[PDB]
């Protein structure tokens, strides 16, 4: 649904 | 905002009884829904995510089910440590909204409150104010009402009240109410009474005193 | 153990700004998203925002947009929540919480900070006045009046009296000052005989009062 960008 | 509607707002049941409460999304949120348990006096804790998935540490007694936009939690047998408020949250689209919560408590036999009335201390009166307290003690059904009467006149807006969390020992509640008047006002009236209505009372009890 | 340690309680005047800090221990600060959530007294949970602790990217709820800012300092593994132009509606316990962060998406808040209460008020720190609630199957207690800010703690006979004790949630008077009562029910046969004292502690004002409650 929502993200704030990929971790690593 | 996607709105999450939780029902019922309040839920009471005996230890070992099966319970279910509901969270309904105003639109499709896929499987992106989560539950938090907040025990009294503590912070929220992650319970179920992806609508059906139990978090680690969470007992098998808990489960969750998705039917369309409708999400439900089932506690197979309710225990006292399950007591608190349950919130659902949608993670589908911004802002990530919370449901209004469902508050779970343990049901016990109906118990009428024991009522006590306390006139203000002579000490407080020196200072120039009068607080009159109404205690309602150890009653189970959480819902209860106080009416303040001064020479048989109903008071409004001049009082305040608060109630405890459910007592672990007896599963009851208590409530304290304070009528606060100036010293000048307190001394113009004779009879001070608090009138209590509760499910455990077939008729309202009144506790009173005459100052002096 | 992975835990989130937050900053302590605050008091701020209307119109002021506040900045809350949340520090992540026991893991990589950049591995998971972190959320801010708040709960006003007697109300439910409310989402404020969340952020990318590695990149610094963040999103705040539309309601608070332009009014709040979410930053972090990677060197110390610490996030910050700044709320500006405070009103009474901003009084709440503010939580930071780690998200599970599965599939590079918001998955659920699996690790919560202990929260920091933020009080928006014009009141200045004030110790309580303690008045007896005198008995006459008997109830007695003490009224703890006019103190700021919360909390106070109440015991009875220095901790020896526990059974039957009820200490109530404080209420907020129009003055900006809190008031609570604490009661205990004892056998009425104990009244002229057993001595009853309530012990009241307010750390902000450094007040500790012991008041003996008699008929």
């Amino acid at each position: 649904a929502v993200g704030i960008g990929a971790v690593f | 905002d996607i709105k999450l509607t939780q029902s019922p707002a309040f839920l009471s049941a005996s230890v070992g009884e099966r319970v279910t409460f509901t969270c309904r999304a105003s639109q499709d949120i896929r499987h992106e829904l989560v539950w938090y348990q907040q025990k009294p006096g503590r912070g929220p804790k992650l319970l179920i995510y992806y609508g059906s998935t139990l978090e680690g540490g969470v007992p098998s007694r808990f489960s969750g089910r998705r039917s369309g936009t409708e999400f439900t939690v089932t506690i197979s047998s309710l225990q006292p440590e399950d007591v608190g408020t349950y919130y659902c949250q949608q993670l589908n689209s911004f802002p990530l909204t919370f449901g209004g919560g469902t508050t779970v408590d343990i049901r016990r036999t109906v118990a009428a409150p024991s009522v006590f009335i306390f006139p203000p201390s002579d000490e407080q009166l020196k200072s120039g104010t009068a607080s009159v307290v109404c205690l309602l003690n150890n009653f189970y059904p959480r819902e209860a009402k106080v009416q303040w009467k001064v020479d048989n006149a109903l008071q409004s807006g001049n009082s305040q009240e608060s109630v405890t969390e459910q007592d672990s020992k007896d599963s009851t509640y208590s409530l304290s109410s304070t009528l606060t008047l100036s010293k000048a006002d307190y001394e113009k009236h004779k009879v001070y009474a608090c009138e209590v209505t509760h499910q455990g009372l077939s008729s309202p009890v009144t506790k009173s005193f005459n100052r002096g | 153990s992975q835990y989130l340690a937050q900053s302590g309680s605050e008091v701020k005047k209307p119109g002021a700004s506040v900045k809350v800090s949340c520090r992540l221990h026991g893991d990589k600060f950049g591995a998971h998203y972190i959320h801010w959530v708040r709960q006003a007294p007697g109300q439910g949970l409310e989402w404020l925002g969340f952020f990318h602790p590695g990149t610094g990217d963040a999103v705040s709820a539309q309601k608070f947009q332009g009014r709040i800012s979410l930053t972090r300092d990677t060197s110390i593994s610490t996030g910050y929540l700044e709320v500006r132009r405070l009103s009474s509606d901003d009084t709440a316990v503010y939580y930071c919480a780690r998200d599970k962060t599965y599939s590079d998406e918001a998955t659920g808040m699996d690790i919560w900070g202990q929260g920091t209460t933020v009080i928006v008020s014009s009141a200045s720190t004030k110790g309580p006045s303690v008045f007896p609630l005198a008995p006459s199957t008997a109830a007695l207690g003490c009224l703890v009046k006019d103190y700021f800010p919360e909390p106070v703690t109440v015991s009875w006979n220095s901790g020896a009296l526990t059974s039957g004790v009820h200490t109530f949630p404080a209420v907020l008077q129009s003055s900006g000052l809190y008031s609570l009562s604490s009661v205990v029910t004892v056998p009425s046969s104990s009244l002229g005989t057993q001595t009853y004292i309530c012990n009241v502690n307010h750390k902000p004002s450094n007040t500790k009062v012991d008041k003996k409650v008699e008929p």
